[PDB]
DNA sequence: CGGCAGTCGCCGTCTACCTCTCCAAGAGCAGCATGCGC
DNA sequence: GCGCATGCTGCTCTTCTTTGCCATCACGGCGACTGCCG
RNA sequence: CCGAAGCUUCGGCUUCGGCAGGAGAGGUA
């Protein structure tokens, strides 16, 4: 709901997620980027890092 | 659609003042479209990434 | 010419002109006249049909009145308006920061009916704005420009659209009102004619003529041979008239019983009424024009009528059919056909004085709703005028309308051609118009009908392109509000001299000529055949024996600043458009100089702004200084004109007047008497003459730069004063009050030196950046005073050149609770540097990209440097060719020329006047801009031109010229281009725009950088910067630039000790943003946690 | 020698695709505007008559080794959508050559 | 269609009675913040006043039910309080916005998440930053590509 | 706090109880804040019994100023003595009849 | 500015405007031509079911496609075609073709 | 019951930067302070 | 000399939506829905 | 966080003083 929410339709996607009780695991670029981490490309993979 | 009258003067020699009138359909709509067209490209952008 | 003193400037002219440009600022000022009722528009309205001379206020106020209570028993009325003496003069209103305006007085009496008495008197109803000389108004001491706006005229409109599966067309009628409701006849596709009251569904149009008082024999008189009309009786089945008006309630009343008196009443309080519905005189004469009823009558009575309502359902059944004319049973006959909404017959213009009674109109009736609600809660005998009468709302509205609106704008006063386009200015917006996202892409075009009335050049370039537009210079404005443009009877095919004035609705049914067309000595047409214009624009090679009309001069179509640039016609659109709109940005040099090649608008174009001091009477000067000119006339009377020295302008820049007359000159009513800010003896001059030269130097002009010498910087040569604005207050605090004083306790005696004893600086202190201007305390009532002193705001110099303070201790009008307001005035002289923009009159524009030393210069044969050099590869892919034009006529007019007569003219000179076969160096010459110098002409005077001091002819007959390279010597291998053109200086200046930060203030909800150069505020990173970073693999450094060097508050300053200290950076931690999103959706009752792995929701508030 | 060998990030708006940010190597200049190569006009999409381009600083080692070694100019030539060079002589060097 | 969100009522451990409120939070003070107009009065919070109505609708319903007045008045005030809590949550979904000085409708808690100038797209992807600057760009021919 | 500790976000409908959970006091008085004495009202939608100190190490009277007596509750006013950031985190809540 | 809006219906996929039916089984093709809607009826070759492709608009112009001979011709009542063979002239509808 | 077609509401419409002005007031409810009358 | 009356002045809200005011708002895509006809 | 003033053993300690939101218009690339 992190990803789908700042893209369009705040509200429609916020009430059904508050309905479904969803969990976001945040493994993705935006959520990363939005809750303050190291992005999972380039250099913030394991191996790398 | 093409207006049958043609403009027979280059730009060295001089338009008249009805083929200057005339001329000025076609660098308006450049002009509206450089600042139109760009809002579609940018949603595809968005919506693409 | 045609003006007392003027420069002799020679012209290429070969038409001849019948008319003269009006005064450049009548749209304006006669509106406003108008309004106020003045003698001036009396007389003229006298002039021609002297029927009805109503002011614009006396017309609101006799709608008003009379006002009548429910019982009927007692009245009120208004008559004569009267304005009183301007309380302060102009300059007053600019210092003291107060409104112009004059007080208003109208009489109002009270008849009682019950008795019979009446109490009249005098009341007072507020100050009202008064516009200049010049018009515009001063506002709070701020100058204001009130903009005109262009709407849609109330009135019929039929149009037409076809289907998609069918694919008929299907009509639909709109009877659009002033203020109201709406009508929206239609047809279907089927064979059904349906009317929309007030949008709401459908409804067949049979049970509408029924609910009027029409019945079947009428009906299917007055509906024979339409097929539709007799389908659409034969459905509805409405047996009485008393069904169909049951029918309109029941579908106009939602949630309510139909009923009978209530059906007749709503239909005669929605279209047939006087407060509900009012087509102005512009709705009843585009209503009598289409449909064509009465016609000969007046424009009294504007409510609709039955009438209107049968010749529109005439109409649209008549154009379903294909009738091409027809008549109303008693009327004219009028052609039938389809009509277009961004006409210039139908658009409209809303001027100054439209947009300021609509505002009063709106006051009146408030006060009108007030005055008639508490009539019925007093006790009678003791009701007067004065008692019955609220001012409020009517002084609400005016300085409502003159503040916070859309239409009346700041005044932009870059330089004297802004000035005047300012007040030209048709704008499509505002309350009323379109917007920005709703207009779409048919409303930017330019129609065939706008010739002579809108320029369709100059056009603004970003979001507002075909929004706003400026007025033509020979068009003028109906008393209905629809553009007129001058035209030449013709006769027999011979052009006369008698002027008339034909409106866009009115020039479709004549053949008219064109300017360009050869015309013998007595005045017939040479050519065959002529270039003319018919109905819809259509433009057409027609042998010349059906001409009705001609244009008075070439430069019609063009406006004020378009018409200013030379060769024109050899420009593409897209440059002229940049070319006029960068006429305007141009600042005021320190001196001005005249073109050398010009256009002959430049005159009458800087008399009618009224930046220039001007002789309304005839005399001799008695005395000449720097500040003031005393002239003394004929008669024995002596008037005196003072000069404003070193003012500051709206935009920061200097406005400075100059005497131009002697001691003991004879002046002349008109005559110029003192220059001004871009004047150069009467005539407006923006830039400076430079020696040029095209080719590519070394790279240093690639791609739009320029090159310049040092000998326009060591000479002054492009030089602007920037005049700039601070003040303090002195708001008496909670604890004590503040006071300013030199005693500043925590700061020393060393940056005290300049303020006086008093606590200013002194006149002639040159400051930097961190100085102390006007030092304050605020106390407690001392070790309680603060550090509050004036300071320059970061980057910002030069000596002060004047106070002002404003004390109530010596009687003036100071804002409750301040003490004390100073104003520091600082002045910058500013050069040429890079990074500056330069601008021609064709197009070009670039940056300065290196300035060079003399020495490095190519130069002439004789050692001349050259003053400024441009590159070759952007003239032929951009199509402006006249600049090269100009540098050839330029470079003519500087050396002077003689053209030899020994063995009779020359073939290319046959047309030449007598006076341009023989010029003297430095000689100014005119081409007008439709009408000018042909290139026989210029490939002829190249050949012409005179040597210099030695007798050496420098540009050969192609006007081009062998240059040395001056840091190697040798020579160039071919010949370049050499020339003089006219360079302006741009006021996007580089000294404005550099900026930097490292730490700063921050914002408050979320820690943030503020934002802004005055607030020393960062940079953006937007989320399109983000993806470059994704795509390029950096996941550190976009960490860290959004964390630690935006919002990880812990984290910035252990950043910042590590930085100093030398040691590494530390590791980011979490945004304060996210925990304001976080409590932003717990504030909407969501159960929003942060988990672990294991479950047991982290606290995420730290504290420990 | 506090700017010596200290990369610094350039940026001009819009920024269509990757080549929009760049790493280069200050220079000490005098006056009040900023030199651009040449070269990198084509990538930028930037003329010399009017347009404004914004610094930022890199400051740990890990963002000043990222922008040392994958943003560099000299290192981005080649056009990451079709595989052409992007600095390559044009207009005034074309007419030379 | 019905499915869809009868079944999510029953395969989680929620309940379907969180739609009817007996309780509304209060945001903290310093996200709603209210400073001086320059050394004179404060003009406006737009968030203050849509708080100060449904705190002002609840004590006159609380006074009123404490009284024992007839069921009309207290129906009318209990649909007015209605209404104000809903402009509070989100303001012009159904009937007119509330608006304040100058007829400017009022800007609710769910206006500061959505669209273009929301939090999300205008505070969380995109941010102001230190260590930056500006300036207009020249050629210079004498550089080298780095 | 770490952000490498994070592993999901959950989201869901909340109760009558969860609001009273969060919430640290109801506020009763539409009051905003005392223009003569410039410090919050009581019971208003400012109050710093239910939010928190407006000032560091402080309360409504005047009984603790110092940075010592952190960690105690003022008995005449009601007010923790601590710091004044605690202003961003601390809710309220109204009781609807 | 012209060739957007398809680049759009193509990505953010809808149904075409200008539709062109296409083909399902294989065989020789029918054509019931009206007054302003043919009526492609199709032959299966292999022994199955007629397909009446009904108001098929005359203004679309047919697909000028080579046929089995090599005749590059419009669609014309008795040619042969196959699975997915486009019928009319215009854009292919991104959901039938799967 | 069973289709059915108009209709009505809600979603979306590129990025970065600069300058200026303007942002509820009168009515009403007490609470006295001093002048005037018996 | 005391009681009553009327004007400076603190002092804290208050600002709706009928039979009124108000005037409108693009353009495309999508999905429910709802009266309406059979 | 910054400034002023004291003790200062040179790590630092103490007193006082201090804030930044919306709407509209025009413009550059
Ligand atoms: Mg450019
Ligand atoms: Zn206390």
């Amino acid at each position: 709901w992190l990803s789908a929410a700042s893209f369009q339709e705040t509200t429609r996607v916020l009430t059904d997620a508050a309905i479904n009780c969803r969990s976001d695991k945040l493994n993705g670029l935006k959520e990363n980027v939005i809750i303050g981490k190291l992005i999972p490309a380039g250099t913030g993979i394991n191996r790398y890092r | 659609e093409f207006i049958p009258r043609p403009v027979k003067s280059s730009f060295r020699e001089g338009l008249t003042v009805l083929e200057y009138f005339i001329n000025t359909h076609g660098a308006r709509k450049g002009l509206a479209d450089t600042a139109l067209r760009t809002a579609d490209s940018g949603y595809l952008t968005r919506r693409l990434v | 010419n045609s003006v007392p003193g003027a420069p002799n400037r020679v012209s290429f002219a070969k038409l001849r002109e019948p008319l003269e440009v009006p005064g450049l600022l009548d749209v304006q000022t006669d509106s406003f006249e108008w309004l106020i009722g003045s003698p001036r528009w009396r007389e003229s309205a006298a002039e021609r049909g002297d029927v009805n001379p109503v002011g614009g206020l006396e017309e609101v106020l006799y709608e008003l009145s009379p006002i009548e209570d429910f019982s009927g028993s007692m009245s009120l009325s208004f008559s004569d308006p009267r304005f009183d003496d301007v309380k302060a003069p102009v300059d007053e209103c600019k210092d003291k920061d107060m409104t112009y305006a004059a007080p208003l007085f109208v009489t109002a009496e009270f008849i009682n009916n019950n008795t019979g008495e009446i109490k009249s008197q005098t009341v007072f109803m507020g100050d009202f704005p008064m516009m200049t000389e010049k018009g515009t108004f001063i506002i709070n001491g701020t100058e204001r420009v009130v903009v005109s706006q262009l709407v849609r005229s109330p009135g019929v409109y039929f149009d037409e659209t076809i289907d998609k599966s069918t694919d008929k067309t299907l009509h639909s009628v709109k009877v659009i009102p002033s203020r109201g409701a709406w009508l929206e006849f239609d047809v279907d596709k089927r064979d059904t004619v349906g009317v929309r009251i007030d949008r709401k569904r459908r409804q067949p149009v049979t049970v509408l003529l029924k609910a009027l008082g029409w019945t079947s024999e009428q009906i299917v008189e007055r509906f024979g041979f339409s097929e539709i009309m007799r389908s659409t009786l034969e459905k509805d089945n409405t047996v009485g008239t008393d069904e169909a008006l049951l029918d309109i309630y029941r579908k106009l009343r939602p949630g309510e019983p139909p009923t009978k008196e209530s059906a007749q009443t709503l239909l005669e309080n929605l279209f047939f009424k006087e407060k509900r519905y009012d087509l102005a005189r512009v709705g009843r004469y585009k209503v009598n024009k289409k449909l064509g009823l009465h016609v000969g009558e007046p424009i009294t009575s504007s409510t609709l009528t039955e009438e209107d309502v049968v010749a529109t359902i005439e109409y649209l059944v008549r154009l379903h059919e294909g009738q091409t004319t027809m008549t109303v049973p008693g009327g004219v006959e009028v052609p039938v056909e389809t009509d277009d909404i961004d006409h210039f017959g139908n658009r409209r213009l809303r001027t100054v004085g439209e947009l300021i009674q609509n505002q009063i109109r709106v006051g009146m009736s408030r006060m009108e709703r007030v005055v008639r609600e508490r009539m019925t809660t007093q006790d009678v005998e003791a009701i007067t005028p004065q008692t019955l009468i609220n001012i409020r709302p009517v002084v609400a509205a005016i300085k409502e309308f003159f503040g916070t609106s859309q239409l009346s704008q700041f005044m932009d006063q870059n330089n004297p051609l802004s000035g005047l386009t300012h007040k030209r200015r048709l704008s499509a917006l505002g309350p009323g118009g379109l917007s920005r996202e709703r207009a779409g892409l048919e409303v930017r075009d330019v129609h065939p009908s706008h010739y002579g009335r809108m320029c369709p050049i100059e056009t603004p370039e970003g979001p507002n392109i075909g929004l706003i537009g400026s007025l033509s210079v020979y068009a003028r404005v109906n008393p209905f509000g629809f553009i007129e443009t001058p035209y030449r009877k013709v006769v027999d095919g011979v052009v006369s001299d008698e002027i008339v004035y034909l409106t866009a609705d009115e020039e479709d049914r004549h053949v008219v000529a064109q300017a360009n067309s050869p015309i013998d000595a007595d005045g017939r047409f040479v050519e065959p055949r002529v270039l003319v214009r018919r109905k819809a624009g259509e433009v057409e090679y027609v042998p010349s024996s059906e001409v009705d009309y001609m244009d008075v001069s070439p430069r019609q179509m063009v406006s004020v600043a378009t018409a200013m640039i030379p060769f024109l016609e050899h420009d593409d659109a897209n440059r002229a458009l940049m070319g006029a709109n960068m006429q305007r940005q141009a600042v005021p040099l320190v001196r001005s100089e005249a073109p050398l090649v010009g256009t002959g608008m430049e005159l009458r174009a800087a008399i009618d702004a009224g930046d220039v001091v001007v002789a309304e009477e005839s005399g001799v000067i008695e005395e000449v200084s720097a500040d003031y000119i005393t002239v003394m006339h004929d008669n024995g009377t002596r008037r005196t004109y003072r000069m404003r020295k070193f003012a500051r302008s709206n935009h920061g820049t200097c406005a400075n007047q100059c005497p131009i007359v002697d001691a003991g000159d004879r002046v002349e009513a008109g005559q110029v008497i003192a220059d001004g800010p871009c004047t150069d003896d009467g005539e407006m001059a923006l830039g400076k003459n430079l020696l040029v030269a095209i080719m590519p130097w070394e790279g240093h002009n690639y791609e739009d730069a320029i090159i310049l010498s040092n000998r326009l910087v060591e000479e002054d040569v492009l030089t602007s004063i920037h005049i700039e604005e601070h003040e303090i207050d002195a708001r008496d605090t909670k604890l004590g009050a503040e006071e300013i004083t030199r005693d500043i306790p925590n700061i020393s005696d060393e940056v005290l030196a300049d303020l006086d004893e008093r606590g200013i600086v002194r006149i002639g202190a040159e400051v930097r950046d961190g100085d102390i201007l006007v030092g304050k305390v605020t106390p407690k009532g001392a070790r309680e005073v603060r550090d509050t002193s004036l300071k320059v705001p970061h980057g910002e110099s030069g000596k002060v050149i004047g106070i002002r303070v404003f004390s109530r201790e010596d009687e003036d009008e100071l804002p409750a609770g301040v003490n004390e307001l100073v104003r520091v005035y600082v002045a910058q002289k500013r050069k040429i540097s890079d990074g500056d923009k330069l601008a021609g009159r064709h197009g070009n524009k670039g940056v300065i990209g290196k300035i060079l030393p003399v020495e490095d210069m190519p130069f002439l044969a004789d050692g001349t440097p050259v003053d400024i050099i441009l590159n070759t590869h952007g003239v032929p892919r951009r199509m402006n060719i006249g600049q090269i034009l100009e540098t050839h006529l330029g470079w003519c007019a500087h050396s002077g020329w003689k053209v030899d007569a020994a063995k009779g003219v020359p073939d290319w000179a046959a047309r030449l006047p007598d006076e341009l076969l023989e010029a003297q160096p430095n000689a100014i010459v005119s081409t007008p801009v439709f009408d000018g110098a042909q290139e026989a002409e210029l490939q002829g005077l190249l050949s012409c031109t005179l040597p210099n001091r030695d007798g050496d002819v420098l540009v050969d007959a192609d006007g081009k010229a062998m240059l040395f390279d001056g840091r190697s010597g040798e020579p160039f291998p071919y010949p370049v281009t050499v020339g003089y053109m006219y360079i302006m200086k741009l006021h996007h200046l580089v000294d404005d725009k550099i900026h930097a930060r490292s730490t700063g203030p921050y914002s408050m909800i979320t820690q943030q950088p503020l934002g802004g150069k005055a607030q020393f505020g960062g940079q953006r990173f937007g989320e399109m910067e983000c993806w470059a970073m994704q795509a390029y693999g950096a996941a550190y450094t976009l960490q860290e630039l959004l964390t630690i060097k935006s919002d990880d508050t812990v984290g910035r300053v252990k950043v910042y000790e590590a930085i100093v200290k030398g040691e590494n950076i530390p590791e980011p931690g979490i945004p304060e943003s996210f925990k304001v999103l976080l409590k932003e959706l717990q504030s909407l009752c969501l159960n929003v946690e942060v988990l672990s792995s294991d479950g047991a929701a982290i606290e995420l508030r730290e504290g420990e | 020698e506090v700017i010596a060998e200290h990369p610094v990030l350039l940026n001009r708006a819009p920024t269509l695709h990757r080549l929009g940010i760049q790493a280069f190597e200050p220079m000490l200049v005098e006056g009040k505007a900023i030199q651009l190569h040449p070269l990198v006009c084509e990538a930028f999409n930037a003329d010399f008559d009017g347009d404004q381009m914004a610094v930022h600083l890199p400051l740990s080692a890990e963002a000043q080794a990222e922008a040392r070694i994958l943003m560099l100019s000299s290192n981005n030539i080649l056009s990451p959508a079709s595989g052409r060079p992007l600095a390559m002589p044009r207009l005034d060097m074309v007419t030379g050559l | 269609k019905r499915l869809k969100v009868v079944a999510a009522f029953q395969q989680s451990g929620n309940s379907p009675m969180g739609m009817v409120l007996d309780a509304v939070p209060v945001i903290p003070p310093e996200l709603r913040p209210m400073v001086q107009l320059d050394g004179g009065r404060f003009a406006t919070s737009d968030l203050n006043d849509l708080y100060r109505r449904v705190i002002n609708r609840n004590n006159r319903l609380k006074r009123l039910i404490d009284l024992g007045a007839p069921e009309i008045i207290v129906n009318n005030e209990k649909r007015m309080l209605q209404e104000s809590v809903d402009a509070l949550f989100d303001n012009g979904r159904r009937g007119r916005p509330v608006t304040g000085p100058g007829n400017r409708p009022l800007k609710s808690l769910s206006d500061l998440l959505k669209g273009k100038q929301g939090r999300f797209r205008q505070n969380l992807l995109g941010k102001r930053v230190d260590y930056s600057g500006r300036s207009v760009i020249v050629v210079g021919p004498q550089l080298k590509l780095h | 706090l770490d952000v490498n500790f994070f592993d999901e976000l959950r989201i869901g409908l909340a109760t009558a109880e969860d609001i009273r959970q969060w919430s640290y006091g109801e506020v009763k008085k539409p009051e905003t804040i005392n223009y003569r004495t410039l410090k919050p009202e009581k019971d208003g939608l400012f109050c710093e019994k239910i939010f928190g100190p407006t000032r560091d190490w402080e309360c409504y009277c005047g009984k603790y100023k110092r940075v010592r007596f952190k960690g105690i509750i003022c008995e005449r006013c009601g007010v923790e003595v601590t710091r004044a950031k605690v202003r961003r985190e601390r809710m309220g809540h109204i009781e609807l009849a | 500015t012209g060739g957007l809006p398809r680049v759009q219906e193509l990505f953010e996929a809808r149904v075409p405007r200008g539709k062109a039916p296409i083909a399902d089984v294989t065989g020789r093709v029918r054509l019931e031509d009206g007054e302003r809607f043919y009526k492609i009826t199709i032959v299966p070759d292999d022994g199955g079911e007629e397909v009446v492709y009904d108001k098929i608009s005359k203004r679309q112009r047919l697909r000028v496609f080579k046929h089995e001979d090599g005749s590059e011709r419009v669609l014309s009542d008795g040619d042969h075609v196959e699975v997915g063979q486009q019928l009319m002239e215009g854009s292919a509808d991104p959901h039938e073709v799967l």
